[PDB]
């Protein structure tokens, strides 16, 4: 019975920001000290208690995530934070109670040119609710005319992506993201971490 | 695609204007994305009319436009006879955008 | 409304840029087009960019001959090109859908005083 979390940052296809994967932990238990602590991290905005006895407690229920976003662009993650990613992409759960262990990658989930393996959103019906997740490439239908589903003047594809490569700024450069769902839930409450 | 049509040419009228101008290129294209804008002497281009039969929460009434599809056209029924400038046609539907011939209006 | 920047007299062989400014109407509910004309010229296309992407379109007259921008702090909108000629001078018009989040029209309604880019 033993789940590192190395299956998630191994994921070496790291999913999109809107099309982010999911792993079910639970039944699993494994001991996550050194990528903890001894982490080479940046930016460990996780949320909880602390960073830390979460390698001490039994979790009811842990869902993980995975985002490839711009730098700086953290700034944005966060539930009631705005901008151009809760309003499209995630805006993250209003009440967040799993956390984040992003930090930057440049080196990884990046390479020269107009990288391939993120996309996020830039155009919806209105802000994205919490929790959830588009897959549609339907064009943007927001107003007076039709527009027989092509891209076109007030209809276009929502779906652009900064597929940006490592020689970027900070805030323009690689940036890993997971977010952590520590959910809680009745009797089946199956997950430790010690 | 690139080549507009616009027959009146330098239309030339008086007052007691029921003129009207019409739109057609080298292809058959969109309906719903084509407009006709009003530009004076030295004036920023105004607008008209965007998709034939169409107006404004502001654009002037008696004005007014009908065709789809294949060929469009537009008039001003009445008019106080105050400003004879060109009118310039312009589809944009799917690329590339483009900007029509250009008619102009005046007093004999 | 709109206010074009000024009116700008860069060399007759340079790059240059070009800047727009809105009034009421937001550039990140709309996108914004670039044309050009001069004292009597057929009112004639540049291209155009959404402002929610860097999504810009332009003749094949404009694929690497071509550039626009936007901020989304300032919410200026700009253009530019590299190695013009002194054929490309021109009163730049800009013009957008009057927009306000959602409240969207469908008509390039909104052209500013013209910044005169003068290659010069």
């Amino acid at each position: 019975n033993l789940c590192p979390f190395g299956e998630v940052f191994n994921a070496t296809r790291f999913a999109s920001v809107y099309a982010w994967n999911r792993k079910r932990i639970s039944n699993c238990v494994a001991d996550y000290s050194v990528l903890y602590n001894s982490a080479s991290f940046s930016t460990f905005k996780c949320y909880g208690v602390s960073p830390t006895k979460l390698n001490d407690l039994c979790f009811t229920n842990v869902y993980a995530d995975s985002f490839v976003i711009r730098g700086d662009e953290v700034r944005q993650i966060a539930p009631g934070q705005t901008g151009k990613i809760a309003d499209y992409n995630y805006k993250l759960p209003d009440d967040f109670t799993g956390c984040v262990i992003a930090w930057n990658s440049n080196n990884l989930d990046s390479k020269v040119g107009g990288n391939y393996n993120y996309l996020y959103r830039l155009f919806r019906k209105s802000n994205l609710k919490p929790f959830e997740r588009d897959i549609s490439t339907e064009i943007y239908q927001a107003g007076s005319t039709p527009c027989n589903g092509v891209e076109g003047f007030n209809c276009y594809f929502p779906l652009q992506s900064y597929g940006f490569q490592p020689t970027n700024g900070v805030g323009y450069q690689p940036y890993r993201v997971v977010v952590l769902s520590f959910e809680l839930l009745h009797a089946p409450a199956t997950v430790c971490g010690p | 695609e690139i080549v507009l049509t616009q027959s009146p040419g330098t239309l030339s009228l008086s007052p007691g204007e029921r003129a009207t101008l019409s739109c057609r290129a080298s292809q058959s294209v969109s309906s719903s994305y084509l407009a006709w804008y009003q530009q004076k002497p030295g004036q920023a281009p105004r607008l008209l009319i965007y998709g034939a039969s169409s107006r404004a929460t502001g654009i002037p009434d008696r004005f007014s436009g009908s065709g789809s599809g294949t060929d469009f056209t537009l008039t001003i029924s009445r008019l106080e006879p105050e400003d004879f400038a060109v009118y310039y046609c312009q589809q944009y539907g799917s690329s590339p955008w483009t900007f029509g011939q250009g008619t102009k209006v005046e007093i004999k | 409304q709109l206010v074009q920047s000024g009116p700008e007299v860069k060399k007759p062989g340079t790059s240059v840029k070009v800047s727009c400014k809105a009034s009421g109407f937001t550039f990140t509910s709309s996108a914004v087009q670039w044309v050009r004309q001069a004292r009597g010229q057929r009112l004639e296309w540049i291209g155009w960019i959404v402002v929610g992407s860097g999504n810009t379109n332009y003749a094949q007259k404009f694929q690497e001959r071509v550039t626009i921008t936007r901020d989304m702090s300032t919410s200026t909108a700009y253009m530019e090109l590299s190695s013009l000629r002194s054929e490309d001078t021109a009163v730049y018009y800009c013009a957008a859908p009057y927009c306000s989040s959602t409240s969207c029209h469908d008509a390039f309604d909104i052209w500013g005083q013209g910044t005169m880019v003068t290659v010069s």
